[PDB]
């Protein structure tokens, strides 16, 4: 009742937010789903002595990810943070604070992505067939499929070698090719800050609903942080005095990570605006920009 | 949308579907609410216990994002006719496969002109606040406290002039990127193409062109009262425009 | 000539439009009919630029609301605090509604620099797709319209532009047996602008995005050595265009 | 060292300088650093068969 005085700024916030996450889905649409058709791969893995085995789906994993997938999965300890379950588990037996439990009690909760890993699994595997069996025609149209050899030849003369430096010595560029992979494998299984800029993310995350949890216990120049202690130990004269120096310190610190999402939120849209760029000109095409998807010639 | 009709799901997020008349307490609750958390027509999904929708095992797209590849949207021929609300898992795209092997290539006969859309927002609307109207609103003593409250009203002031100067920047960076105004030749003959709707219109008396014309009726874009608002205002009307 | 240089732009050879220039004006001119269609039948395409009128009508309007809240004083009007309570007395409670409504004031103000940051970006990739799609031709692929570009035209709008791309898109597919080069005479020949198609028994060379077989000679094949390197090479004979010559 | 050839830039492959492979302009005066080799015809040889 006293809450009701301030009025509009708990829907603007809540505003903000909704913003926020439906801007999250907006994000990932934009970046995954960019392929029409979910295309498969042949069942027939000889794509001209190249070995694609190490990044196309293991059907021996229960969710159809990669080999390298499950690394980049491995390395980034991200945890419970909402996004299944956690409510009966609050209230079950585990008789201890959890991190995430007193969130939820407080009014914090995280809602889960619209596209689960699984979906965006199959959105990577179908641009990986894609890639594999139809080069770049499958971003410009319908797929037309062509031997790797040839498109390998395409990629050559692109960035002006001719074609026949590639058929006098295929073998030995599939052999780099597949100890490159294997180097990165070697790289991912050992290095587990190769992957900061996510656990950048998720730990930025935790750590402001840590904050927002912990300013609870604030007084804010009153004389108790409790607030039914107010209401007992003092009448209505001046205990409305006295919570109103709450009030007003909990909805600045409300609006206070309101804020610093609002412009992290800028921040990821700017890097997923990027990465939905990357998509489209060096996955589904070549590019002929300097230094935008790997040093040398792509 | 309630244009359309009035029932209606209800998302309780991470609890249990058996726990549900134990999360809100029911008992206390009205009999309207108690139909919504009955046990009738309820579903587990991963972000919590759905009720009031019916899981239906075919796939759409995507309607109304619930979570966790759950989507909803309202059906007309649900059941026998009985339009309801119903909850699927969201369809990614047709399958698809592409037969690959080692000679064998597919290479267009034909081709097609596709002229696509782009809608790209530039500027928005440039704002202005008078802070001692505001705060006060024609009070001398109101006024008088507030001047020793510093220099926040200069602040403001200063980045809503910012943010107004930058408006007019992004529009002079958009569109005028040529130095000199040409025009076409009176003959509109360019080797059959025929842009008669997107060159301007002189029977107008805003020389733009057709599909301009439609763009413009399109977006309800508000006068915002900054031609020459305040002779309406003074008159008194039933209609007090926002 | 124009239309030609923008095949030549995306691997068409120019010929291609000379022999098609009726029914490419044709289809132009049905695309352009299905966007005044699609635009005349459907509002909510345009939703991104009445975003922008939104933000700011549903901003101000709060920004009004906020006027009705007390802030913890004894009343939201300004003169009865005056008028009902002593000088002291209502400083005390004239400070909590000046703080209360520039606290507001600011979130407005802060709300409006990230909504501002967010429309300059937006203006910034508008800058970026004139100057790369109206005033030229791009290679960068989806940046404007799916296909390959040819060229994009601009168009006023409230608070916003909206550009209509022009783009090639392949259409009629055909299988093809294929081989990466031909060895003759011991000497193996690598297509120099095309691929080496056939048709059961007849091999050809064609352009990739578009179906023209011609006759494999020597002015469009190069020779890079024997065929033992080469992986998949086949066995065809390449015609001398000057061997007639000889004869006389 | 000893002999002129003709490559591609991105990848050494030397290949004899014809009429094929080289396009004329102009006369020998202007051009800064031009130096003196025999530019092979094919079609001389085949015609005189
Ligand atoms: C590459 O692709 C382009 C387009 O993608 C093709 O160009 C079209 O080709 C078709 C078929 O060759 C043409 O269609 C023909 O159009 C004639 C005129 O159509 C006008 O008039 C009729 C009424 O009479 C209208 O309904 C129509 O909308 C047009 O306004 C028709 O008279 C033809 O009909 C005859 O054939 C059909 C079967 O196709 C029979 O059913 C009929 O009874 C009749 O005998 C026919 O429909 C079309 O005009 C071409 N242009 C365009 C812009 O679409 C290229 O042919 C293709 N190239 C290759 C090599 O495949
Ligand atoms: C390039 O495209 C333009 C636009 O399609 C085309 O110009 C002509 O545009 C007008 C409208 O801008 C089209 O409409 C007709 O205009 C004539 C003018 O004499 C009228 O007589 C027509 O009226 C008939 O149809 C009405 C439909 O409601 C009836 O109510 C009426 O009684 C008449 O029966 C009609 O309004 C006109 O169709 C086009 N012209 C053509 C040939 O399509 C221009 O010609 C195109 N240029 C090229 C090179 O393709
Ligand atoms: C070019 O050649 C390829 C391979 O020869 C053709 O692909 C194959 O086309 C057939 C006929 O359409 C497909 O068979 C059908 O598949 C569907 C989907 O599984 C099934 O429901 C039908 O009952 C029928 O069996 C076949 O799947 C397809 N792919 C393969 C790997 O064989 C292609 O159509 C040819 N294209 C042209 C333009 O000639
Ligand atoms: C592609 O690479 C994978 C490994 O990256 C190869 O799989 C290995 O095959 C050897 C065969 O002697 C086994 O000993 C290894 O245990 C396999 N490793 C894994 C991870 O499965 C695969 O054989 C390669 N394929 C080709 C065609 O060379
Ligand atoms: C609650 O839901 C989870 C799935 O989210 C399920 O594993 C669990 O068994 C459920 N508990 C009960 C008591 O039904
Ligand atoms: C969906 O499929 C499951 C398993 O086949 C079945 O138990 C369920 O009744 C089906 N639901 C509908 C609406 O068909
Ligand atoms: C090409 O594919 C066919 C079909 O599987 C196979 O028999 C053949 O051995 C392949 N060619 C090479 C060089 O592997
Ligand atoms: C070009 O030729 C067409 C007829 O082919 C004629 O109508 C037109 O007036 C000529 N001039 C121009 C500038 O288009
Ligand atoms: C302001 O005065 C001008 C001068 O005649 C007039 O045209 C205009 O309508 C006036 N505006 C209003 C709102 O009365
Ligand atoms: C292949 O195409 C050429 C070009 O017209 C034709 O002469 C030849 O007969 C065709 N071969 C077969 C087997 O159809
Ligand atoms: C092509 O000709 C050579 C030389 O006669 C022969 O050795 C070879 O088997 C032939 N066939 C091929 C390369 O398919
Ligand atoms: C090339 O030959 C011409 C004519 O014999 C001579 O004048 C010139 O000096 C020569 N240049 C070089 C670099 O040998």
């Amino acid at each position: 009742n006293l809450l009701l005085q301030y009025g509009s700024f708990c829907t603007q916030l809540k505003r903000a937010l909704t913003g926020i996450a439906v801007e999250q889905d907006k994000n990932t649409q934009e970046v995954f789903a960019q392929v029409k058709q979910i295309y498969k791969t042949p069942p027939i893995k000889y794509f001209g002595g190249f070995n694609f085995s190490q990044i196309l789906p293991d059907p021996s994993k229960p969710s159809k990810r990669s080999f390298i997938e499950d690394l980049l999965f491995n390395k980034v300890t991200l945890a419970d943070a909402g996004f299944i379950k956690q409510y009966g588990d609050c209230l079950g037996d585990i008789a201890a604070r959890d991190l995430i439990c007193a969130q939820k009690f407080k009014g914090l909760t995280v809602l889960p992505p619209l596209l689960t890993d699984e979906m965006i699994a199959q959105y990577t595997s179908a641009l990986l067939a894609g890639t594999i069996t139809s080069g770049w025609t499958f971003g410009a149209g319908a797929a037309l499929q062509i031997p790797f050899a040839m498109q390998m030849a395409y990629r050559f003369n692109g960035i002006g070698v001719t074609q026949n430096v590639l058929y006098e010595n295929q073998k030995l560029i599939a052999n780099q090719f597949n100890s490159a992979i294997g180097k990165i494998q070697d790289s991912l299984s050992s290095t587990a800050s190769a992957l900061g800029k996510l656990q950048d993310v998720v730990n930025h995350n935790a750590q402001a609903l840590n904050t927002l949890v912990k300013q609870l216990s604030s007084k804010f120049g009153a004389i108790s942080s409790v607030l039914n202690d107010i209401f007992s130990r003092l009448d209505k004269v001046e205990a409305e005095v006295q919570i109103d120096r709450l009030i007003t310190g909990r909805l600045q610190s409300l609006q206070t990570y309101v804020t610093q999402q609002l412009i992290r939120a800028a921040e990821i849209r700017a890097s997923a605006n990027l990465a939905a760029t990357k998509m489209s000109e060096c996955v589904l095409g070549q590019s002929k920009r300097v230094d935008f998807c790997g040093k040398g010639y792509h | 949308g309630t244009n359309t009709s009035n029932q209606v799901a209800v998302l309780y997020q991470g609890v249990n579907c058996t726990e549900v008349p134990v999360a809100i307490h029911a008992d206390q609750l009205t009999p309207t609410w108690r139909v919504y958390s009955t046990g009738s027509n309820v579903f587990q999904t991963r972000a919590g216990c759905l009720i009031g929708a019916e899981y239906v095992n075919n796939s759409y797209e995507c309607d109304i994002p619930i979570g966790a590849g759950i989507c909803a949207s309202y059906q007309t021929q649900t059941k026998s006719h009985s339009q309801s609300i119903i909850a699927y898992t969201m369809s990614l795209g047709a399958e698809n496969s592409v037969a690959y092997s080692n000679n064998s290539i597919a290479i267009p006969t034909n081709f097609t002109i596709s002229v696509t859309t782009e809608i790209l927002p530039v500027s928005m609307t440039k704002t202005s606040v008078d802070c001692t109207m505001y705060i006060c609103g024609d009070s001398t003593e109101c006024s008088n406290l507030l001047l020793q409250y510093g220099s926040f009203c200069t602040q403001l002031k200063r980045a809503l002039t910012g943010i107004a100067v930058e408006q007019d920047k992004n529009t002079q960076e958009v569109f005028a990127q040529v130095k000199q105004i040409y025009k076409t030749p009176p003959i509109k003959y360019f080797g059959g193409f025929n842009f008669s709707q997107i060159l301007p219109d002189p029977s107008k008396p805003s020389k733009r062109s057709f599909i301009e014309d439609l763009l413009f009726n399109k977006v309800t874009l508000a006068d915002a009262g900054f031609i020459k608002q305040y002779g309406d205002c003074l008159g008194d009307i039933a209609a007090r425009d926002l | 000539m124009q239309m030609a240089y923008r095949f030549n732009g995306i691997g068409v050879t120019q010929n291609v439009l000379y022999e098609n220039q009726k029914l490419i004006a044709n289809q132009f001119n049905s695309a352009i009919g299905k966007i005044q269609d699609s635009l005349s039948s459907t509002a909510s395409a345009l939703g991104k630029l009445q975003d922008v009128v939104n933000h700011n009508a549903q901003a101000l309007n709060t920004l009004v609301k906020q006027l009705s809240s007390k802030f913890g004083a004894i009343s939201s009007v300004l003169n009865d605090i005056f008028s009902r309570l002593d000088k002291v007395e209502a400083e005390v409670q004239i400070d909590r509604l000046i703080t209360g409504r520039l606290q507001s004031l600011q979130t407005y103000v802060t709300q409006q620099l990230i909504r501002a940051a967010e429309i300059r970006a937006s203006a910034n990739l508008a800058a970026t797709k004139m100057s790369e799609c109206v005033l030229g031709q791009s290679k960068r692929v989806d940046f404007c319209g799916k296909g390959y570009h040819l060229m994009s035209f601009p168009q006023s709008a409230p608070h916003g532009v909206v550009f209509l791309h022009v783009t090639y898109v392949p259409a009629q597919e055909k299988n093809f047996t294929t081989a990466p080069a031909i060895c003759h005479d011991g000497k193996a020949h690598f297509p120099r602008e095309g691929v080496f198609v056939s048709n059961g028994t007849h091999w050809f060379v064609t352009q990739r995005n578009f179906y023209e077989p011609q006759i494999i000679t020597t002015d469009n094949t190069f020779v890079s050595g024997n065929c033992d390197v080469v992986i998949g090479i086949v066995n065809n004979t390449v015609y001398d265009p000057l061997q007639p010559e000889l004869d006389s």
